[PDB]
């Protein structure tokens, strides 16, 4: 029965790991959106017919 | 002399009409630059339009 108590101790650590990964995933989604937008900006600026004040 | 002065007026007109044809400061009829490159692909590859000075 001591071992069953220890399993009770293990489950919380597994849950904490889940939580940390969720936070990381949220930040990652935001970062991927920002990277898409940055690609759009760089692509738009790669144009050689552009004015000096839009670059 | 009258025909010569008419000729000279029309030449000055052509020059004015040519140098005023700019959109957003960039133009392909004055002769300022050799070509204009626009975007044509989501990776940067371009659509090239040479300059036709008039």
């Amino acid at each position: 029965s001591a071992t069953a108590a220890s399993m009770n101790a293990v489950k919380d650590s597994l849950q904490r790991g889940q939580s940390t990964i969720d936070v990381a995933l949220a930040a990652g989604d935001t970062i991927t959106d920002l990277l898409g937008k940055m690609k759009e900006k760089a692509l738009a600026a790669s144009d050689t017919s552009l004015n000096t004040a839009s670059f | 002399n009258a025909l010569k002065s008419d000729f000279d007026s029309l030449r000055d007109q052509i020059e004015k009409a040519a140098t005023n044809a700019k959109f957003n400061g960039v133009s392909i009829a004055d002769g300022s630059t050799t070509k204009l490159t626009f975007l044509a692909n989501s990776d940067g590859s371009g659509f090239t339009v040479n300059a036709k000075t008039i």
